[PDB]
């Protein structure tokens, strides 16, 4: 899952964007924010 | 022989042996820990080199953390 | 059950009826009650990482690669710059690209690694460490990448730059960890004082703006006619590491808001529950404005203290340690929120509920230490040591709501970490000391007590040696906390302790007492020189040529544990900088010098482990071998050579020698000289490199297991490879038999030297959880503080609790034991390690104990 | 031809009466005379590598790489280690690959890049150096891995280094070398006074063996009980600095042993005659015992002399220079070997040819400096200076047989570079002073003449600085050459300049002026901001006015000019290390310093290059503008922009203005209190990194030259692009109308708060070469001694000579002449700068001239 | 336009011409001796860039030593 | 020309060699001395 950084974030750059996935195993649910071009 | 000695290019290495653990500095030095007693003491001896050395109570394998010091 | 006193019949049946009937063996699975339904969650998914015997328990947990990746490419790209701004570039750069992590249930969120069941790795410590790791189970991966990172850091570690300085068969010794603790540059251990009131009442934003003024006042200094040679460069240091702090504190503001923008995306794109879409919101919008601008609530003030935990603790750098001190701290925000309701509005017990998610945070905090550091705290993650009570800077009672706050959350959260230190002075009000007994009484084995006045006075005379004139103020004497598990440090905005090189790390009499019978040689452990050649055998004609040879062996020993700190120091601070830290330190940010290379208030000490397994050993051979002349040294020696075997005549004799711990005067004459005039006297010669001397902090951790394992026989009574005393001044396991108010008054007697030392004692159940418990507690508080005692902490847990727990582990998750100056889940304790804990006596109190104590019913 | 004086006829006929009918325009290419066959052949032969306009004169001569590549070969090996000793590997792995060269009849051995025609590069220094090189004709080669080799040292460069503290406008306008020279970090350009008498008297084994004392007991005191961390880290620093030496040392005797071999090898296998077979053997043994060991003999002395000079002045860093107190340094050698005959014994004029060799093993010395240092040098290959004569300890005569030697040589086999000084006192001897005029009266330009009471009372007050209080000695003071051109230094085992950061580097006044009637604007040369905005024309109302633009131009540029030097120091010391250097100095050594850290005695200044070009326009300002009003600033400042086009008349007006030089009170008056309150008295208020102050040390080399081509028309009559004044006191060409007394009246006038001023004056051949001559001279030396007069240098050839060389080079290569502060061979200097040597007035003496002197025939 | 001036791409750069010689600092920059008085000045003129700059007395070709400053 | 380094030479290491030739220009002769393996 593909999330575009606002431009006006302070780790704003061009083609920047989060990528978030969620996941679970034998403790509990989460998500993981990765930065990405 | 039932004490560590050197044994160049051993097929028993101190390093697959469940009575090792390694040391705790230099991964290339070990522990023994095959001198127990019945008192509950665990007697160990510093090993130089865990490549090279073995004695004749190898045993293949590891121990759970229960069973170390 | 019952018993006389003055008059009466106590009764010490428990407070709680229904535990008149609850077996013995089960009793701590029954008291916890976390406070919400949320917390209950959290604690029963919790992601505990709890390592003993080198390892870690479970297979799930193993290190991460990110922040060696980023790291490496920071430094490749920044060749040539200056070293500080080149550690704000390499933090920056890791911040910048880390993964960031958020769970289910938090609040608090945050992580230093890129997934919650992992931890992170420094190749830019010890490359020792990381190729264990590489070794293990748990390495990084993928492990190809990991080698090639590790070998490029080796050059410029900081282990490879302090090894020239000092004679390598000095290093092999220490490295064995037998006679001493290794230095930090070869494990990459460490330790830190956050200034964290800096943050939450400033905001990082004000910092930055703060370094930019200095650097364009510095720059303008530097065109100014007439230059001045003898001056102006000064300004160049200065700039880089003002440079350095801005650096990392927009990326630390950065990277906290790129943490709310997950809170955001999750609430958006991922979370159903408008419930819990809401709160994600709220979370996003705290971790906007916080650290970057002040906290004006208490929910920011815990949001920005974790933030700060994560970069001092894990990301800028490893340091074990969690010291604070967190009522003070948080006080003017749990008052702003909690009872002026002015921001972020909370109950009391909205509070209670924050604190036990920190507790549940830090209970998930991997530490990507080295495999001594995960041998010597067996059944915890790391060490987590926060302060509270004590004294304000008028000497008056420092406790308030948010300590019974943090205290109450503990009581009902039962973790193992973060443990508590309680600054005790008569001053504390009765209401928050029933919150610490309320915890004790529990087993949890904490808060520990330290002695406020003891602690204060020591900051004083520190403060005198303080290099600039700027040490503690006698009003900032009050504000102290222990750096770890013992040690008394400054607390605050300013002077705090920065790194493990000024203080801590540890010695180990029990192996210089066995090797001071054998020239320096270690037979039994290495079978090499582990020392200098003190004398042999026969050389040793007199008790005093024995206390002399020590003595010898100590000297050589101790020199040995602060130099390669001070050494490590010069370098940390020019290849190691931690421009966040620094910035955030008033004193830093006023200089322009980095958080190492300032040192405002000195504290050095040193960590004496094993010391009574010496003194014991020194005892019995003055009585048996010289004074009554029954067995030649050269018997006992040969004797010792045997592990005993053949010679249990003489091993039984030299056991039943006197003992520390009985307020015998033959065993304590001895042992008070012993710790003064040796562990203390000597130690204190030494200078190290704040200006201040180095005195003894008496404790164990897990040391007292390890090193018992490395130490042979001793003519205490020891077999080879058995355990050591577990404490800094407590009585050999199952050796004190004269009772609890005995070993007080044995322990009152050593008062010159010492900066502190660790007192293991274990209480009676029954008598602690009955209605008699908090008077017979207070009362043995109020006369270990009359004796001027600097600490003491409870185990208040049954043997056959913990025998139970050894045959049926699965079945006592929440049983919480003390060790040594911290608590852990005994299920995760090495059998042996569990074994000496069941050992220790548990005290009951005679009537004559009690009118000692001067207990009133 | 014919004078009267005191009713005596004087004719001025030549000593050799065969001169009276050899040609005018070829007398130079008669004088020569070699004092042997080889040096005959060494010179016909000889390597030149002269440099004019930025260009080598030659074809031949192109850059090396082994140096380039072996440094950066060690550099990547030695990545982690302390800088110190990174520093010490990298000039070992250069010394141990090199190629090494041996040519021809050659009996001083050595070379410092892998084949004859070469010479070596510093990518450690400058980038920039480096790029112009590869953009050249004489690139080193192969070009692909020089440009690899360059871009890997950019980050690591001194350039790259210094820059980012200084604002990047200013950097943009003293790179221009308009207003202000470069800085030394820009160019890579800098200067040396090596303690040569270290290595001659202990040899560099013995300086190993104390090294390696130093570093055992550093290390034992580290290990001593009971450690003190305010102390004893001190030690790390030392042992880094010591362990560097031994590696240098060890690098440098292992190199000159190898040379050694070299002969060996040569006489064994290649060479034929028995003759050239038994000196090469004879050499062989030489630089297998030296620098080794002790020197013994002359030739010992020479040849250690050599290998030290290679080392400090090209392979270990580039410096410019050959400063030595060369008569004071060799005589106890002389006296062993000449007088004494005790080792390796020789004849007066075996020392005299043993001089001849090393003056042309220095001729084939080529620079590898930067572009701008291949423009002020013209006709030279580098700035070669050595010292002579002056006063001992005891303040008597210096001067010795040894002088004599080296004066003799010089005046045989006439090679332009090295330079001499010679120190003048009323002590030194008449038999030494007629030698120091027989190079005068034969054109070489040289021995210049110091006034040695001067120098010597300017090291005494210098001293007084020193930031450790050793700082000359009273007796020390007496020790003193000149470091480059024209500013005194001490020579010796200790306290000696070991860089230019130190001292040195120039500021341009012609520039500021120009600058400082167009608000800071520089319109003529870069069409850009030069200077601050010191305000507009309208703004200039009175003379005053003027006056203070100037000084806050100057005192805006002469902060620069210092900050960027000190800015320099500060990472020399910690980037760019000396071993070598610090090893054979006695302070160095005996401190665990680096040459470049420690600084005993200061010796700080500045260079006014330019000075009378803005002194002339000042005063031509002042009466014409102001005092008569004849013009209106407006009107001066439209004929400046308009290079006078148009505007003649007003030109010639500006140009018959008083001048300097004509002991004229209008012009002297004004232009004394420039040179003492706002050259001098400004730049004297900075205080360098060493402590002391900076002075104004007064010269022009080629600079003159290009700084002239940089700076528009000034209000003193040139047009754009005109040559400066050729001094930092001489009258400008052509505008001294009173002769050569008048002259000396004028520069008298200056007498404060100058370290030192260069003069340089034509003088009549017909008299000089007439046996009149040496009276005369002798006399104008007194005269100019009791006047107080710094220094002054002489040409002594006819225009037509000069002439004749421009129209046919090839038929006048021994043509030498004086520059500015080093001699030139005529025919390669560009027509541009022969034509201002043409323009400088030649001297005769009228009979009221020779009574000024108070001559006596 | 007998002076220096911009010229993208100019087939006739400053850096090929006779009258240019490089910068004494940065290689990058040049110097500019056309304007040669007729009493001998060479009144140089700083060039920003030697690959975009150019003037109608370009002429490509190097002077030798003589001619230069 | 190869010259085998004297093994009791500072800069003596198993296989080193001083590699030696002669070169003569216009301006004269001379010998250049290279170490190899
Ligand atoms: O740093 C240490 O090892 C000691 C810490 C403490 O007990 O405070
Ligand atoms: O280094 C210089 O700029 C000049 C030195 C000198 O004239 O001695
Ligand atoms: S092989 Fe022998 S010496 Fe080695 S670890 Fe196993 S039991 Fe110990
Ligand atoms: S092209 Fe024009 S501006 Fe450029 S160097 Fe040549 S004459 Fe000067």
């Amino acid at each position: 899952n593909f999330f575009p950084v606002p431009k006006d974030a302070d780790d704003y750059e061009a083609g920047k964007a989060d990528c978030v996935r969620e996941k679970e195993d034998e403790k509990g649910k989460y998500w993981l924010s990765k930065p990405i071009f | 022989q039932n004490q560590p000695h050197t044994e160049v290019g051993t097929a028993r290495p101190c390093r697959s042996c469940k009575w090792q653990t390694p040391d705790p500095t230099d991964p290339h030095r070990g522990q023994c820990t095959a001198n127990r007693h019945a008192m509950g003491g665990v007697w160990k001896r510093w090993l130089r080199d865990v490549e090279n050395t073995t004695c004749s109570r190898h045993e293949e394998g590891k121990l759970s953390f229960r069973d170390h010091v | 059950k019952v018993l006389e006193y003055k008059g009466k019949k106590l009764n010490f049946t428990p407070e709680d009826p229904a535990e008149e009937t609850i077996p013995a063996d089960e009793l701590h699975e029954h008291l916890q009650k976390p406070s919400t339904a949320r917390t209950k969650r959290l604690k029963e998914r919790c992601r505990w990482k709890h390592a003993s015997a080198g390892e870690f328990i479970e297979k799930s947990v193993t290190a991460g690669i990110e922040r060696m990746r980023y790291l490496t490419e920071a430094h490749k790209a920044s060749e040539g710059k200056p070293e500080a701004i080149r550690r704000a570039l390499g933090l920056a750069n890791v911040l910048n690209k880390s993964t960031l992590v958020l769970q289910e249930d938090e609040f608090i969120v945050g992580y230093h690694a890129e997934d919650p069941n992992m931890f992170p790795l420094y190749p830019e410590l010890s490359h020792m460490a990381v190729q264990d790791y590489l070794r293990s189970d748990y390495s990084p991966q993928p492990a190809d990448e990991a080698a090639a990172i590790n070998e490029y850091w080796k050059p410029h570690s900081l282990q490879s730059k302090c090894q020239p300085y000092f004679d390598p068969a000095d290093l092999g010794r220490m490295y064995q960890v037998s006679s001493m603790e290794a230095p930090s540059f070869a494990s990459g251990y460490n330790s830190i004082v956050p200034p964290y009131e800096t943050v939450l009442e400033d905001g990082l934003l004000a910092r930055i703006k703060l370094a930019e003024k200095h650097i364009a006042e510095a720059q303008a200094d530097m065109s100014t006619f007439p230059w001045n040679g003898t001056k102006g460069l000064d300004n160049i240091a200065k700039i880089d590491n003002w440079k350095a702090m801005v650096i990392a504190c927009k990326a630390v503001i950065s990277w906290a808001r790129r943490q709310g923008r997950l809170c955001k995306i999750v609430a958006e794109n991922f979370e159903t529950d408008p419930k819990r879409q809401a709160e994600l919101l709220e979370i996003a919008d705290i971790c906007q404005r916080i650290p970057a601008e002040p906290c004006k609530g208490l929910k920011d003030a815990m949001q920005a203290k974790f933030f700060t935990f994560l970069i001092c603790h894990a990301i800028e750098r490893y340091a074990s340690g969690y010291a604070q001190k967190e009522d003070t701290l948080l006080w003017p925000y749990y008052k702003a929120s909690v009872v002026d309701k002015k921001f972020q509005p909370m109950s009391h017990m909205d509070a209670v509920e924050l604190v036990e998610m920190e507790r549940l945070k830090i209970s998930e905090h991997g530490a990507g230490k080295s495999r001594a550091y995960r041998e010597i705290f067996p059944g915890s993650n790391d060490l987590f040591i926060l302060t509270v009570g004590g004294t304000n800077a008028k000497g008056e009672d420092a406790c308030n709501d948010m300590t019974d706050a943090i205290l109450e959350a503990a009581k009902r959260i039962r973790t193992a970490e973060p443990s508590i230190v309680f600054r005790y002075s008569k001053k504390n009000r009765e209401k928050t000391l029933r919150w610490v007994f309320e915890c004790i009484r529990d087993g949890l084995g904490y808060p520990s007590i330290k002695h406020d006045e003891i602690g204060t006075e020591q900051m004083k005379e520190y403060a005198k040696f303080s290099l600039n004139g700027n040490g503690a103020t006698d009003e900032e004497a009050h504000n102290w906390v222990n750096v770890l598990c013992m040690s008394p440090g400054i607390h605050g905005r300013r002077k705090t302790q920065k790194t493990r090189s000024e203080g801590g790390g540890s010695i180990f009499p029990a192996k210089l007492l066995e090797i001071s019978l054998n020239d320096g040689y270690d037979w039994s452990y290495a079978d090499m020189q582990l020392g200098p050649k003190t004398g042999d055998l026969s050389s040793l004609k007199s008790f005093e040529d024995v206390w002399e040879a020590f003595r010898k062996q100590y000297q050589y020993a101790i020199n040995l544990c602060i130099s390669t700190k001070d050494v490590s120091r010069y370098f940390e601070q020019r290849f190691l900088q931690m421009p966040f830290v620094s910035a955030i330190d008033d004193g830093c940010m006023e200089l322009g010098m980095d958080a190492c290379a300032l040192s405002e208030q000195p504290n050095g000490w040193h960590n004496p482990i094993t010391t009574i397994v010496a003194a014991n050993s020194l005892v019995a051979i003055k009585k048996l071998v010289f004074e009554e002349k029954k067995y030649t040294l050269e018997q006992l020696s040969q004797a010792l050579k045997a592990n005993w075997e053949g010679f249990e005549e003489m091993r039984v004799d030299f056991k039943r020698a006197p003992k520390w711990g009985n307020d015998d005067d033959y065993a304590d004459g001895i042992i008070t000289r012993f710790y003064e005039e040796i562990i203390g006297g000597e130690m204190r010669k030494i200078t190290n490199y704040s200006g201040g001397p180095v005195m003894p902090t008496g404790q164990a951790v897990g040391l007292y297991m390890e090193v018992g394992s490395r130490t042979g026989p001793t003519p205490d009574g020891r077999f080879g490879g058995e355990a050591a005393d577990d404490g800094g001044i407590s009585p050999y396991m199952g050796t004190d038999k004269k009772g609890p108010t005995a070993v007080l008054r044995s322990v009152s007697k050593v008062q010159k030297n010492q900066k502190g030392n660790l007192l293991n004692q274990r209480l009676s159940v029954p008598i602690m959880r009955s209605k008699h418990g908090f008077e017979i507690w207070n009362s043995y508080i109020k006369t270990w503080h009359d004796l001027n005692i600097d600490h003491v902490q409870f185990n208040v847990v049954s043997t056959d609790e913990m025998r139970a727990a050894q045959r049926e582990p699965e079945k006592h998750h929440d049983l919480i034991v003390r060790v040594s100056g911290y608590s852990a889940r005994f299920v995760d304790i090495p059998t042996y390690g569990q074994n000496t804990i069941i050992a220790r006596q548990e005290q009951d109190f005679s009537a004559s104990d009690l009118e000692f104590l001067n207990v009133e019913i």
